[PDB]
C-alpha cells in the first residue's frame, strides 16, 4: 500500500503494537512490513549483492 | 454547487477511487496537478482526500 | 586483567564514520522526500 521495495520476505516474530504501521532500522530503513489484509508482521532481509 | 468565500470542503474515506476515469469524463477545461502526474495516482494510497 | 584505549580508539573512529555515512540515506538536501519510490512513482521523469 504505497511501500515499494525489493527482497526476501519472512515469517516475523516481532510484536507490532496494535498501532505500528511498519518496522523502523537505525540509519533508517525499512526492515518490516505488515500485511494489510491479513495482518502480520513480515520482516524484509535484502536480496543478494557483491 | 458552493459560493468561493464560503467554499465546501468533502472528506473522503474508505474507497476505491479511479483517477484515470476521472481524468477523461471529457469536459474539462484546466487539469493541473503539481505534485503528481495523474495517471501515476492510479497506484497509491493515501489516509485521507 | 583487571589500557587498550589506541585500539579502541582506532576501531570506533571507523563506527562514527560509517554510520555517518547511512543516516544521510535520510536527508532530502532540499526535495520533497528521501525516497525515490515518492519522488519517482509520484512525478514525471521531466
Ligand atoms: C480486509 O478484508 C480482509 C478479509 O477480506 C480482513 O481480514 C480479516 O481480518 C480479521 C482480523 O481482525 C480476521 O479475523 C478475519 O478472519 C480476516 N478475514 C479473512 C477473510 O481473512 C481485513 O481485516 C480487512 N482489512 C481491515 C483493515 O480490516
Amino acid at each position: 500500500n504505497g511501500l515499494t521495495g525489493t527482497g526476501v520476505l519472512t515469517e516475523s516474530n516481532k510484536k507490532f503494537l496494535p498501532f505500528q504501521q511498519f518496522g523502523r532500522d537505525i540509519a533508517d530503513t525499512t526492515d518490516a512490513v505488515r500485511d494489510p489484509q491479513t495482518l502480520e508482521i513480515l520482516d524484509i532481509t535484502p536480496c543478494s549483492f557483491g | 454547487f458552493a459560493s468561493v468565500y464560503a467554499w465546501n470542503r468533502k472528506r473522503i474515506s474508505n474507497c476505491v477511487a479511479d483517477y484515470s476515469v476521472l481524468y477523461n469524463s471529457a469536459s474539462f477545461s484546466t487539469f493541473k496537478c503539481y505534485g503528481v502526474s495523474p495517471t501515476k495516482l492510479n497506484d497509491l494510497c493515501f489516509t485521507n482526500v | 586483567s583487571s589500557a587498550l584505549g589506541k585500539l579502541q580508539d582506532v576501531v570506533n573512529q571507523n563506527a562514527q564514520a560509517l554510520n555517518t555515512l547511512v543516516k544521510q540515506l535520510s536527508s532530502n538536501f532540499g526535495a520533497i522526500s528521501s525516497v525515490l519510490n515518492d519522488i519517482l512513482s509520484r512525478l514525471d521523469p521531466p
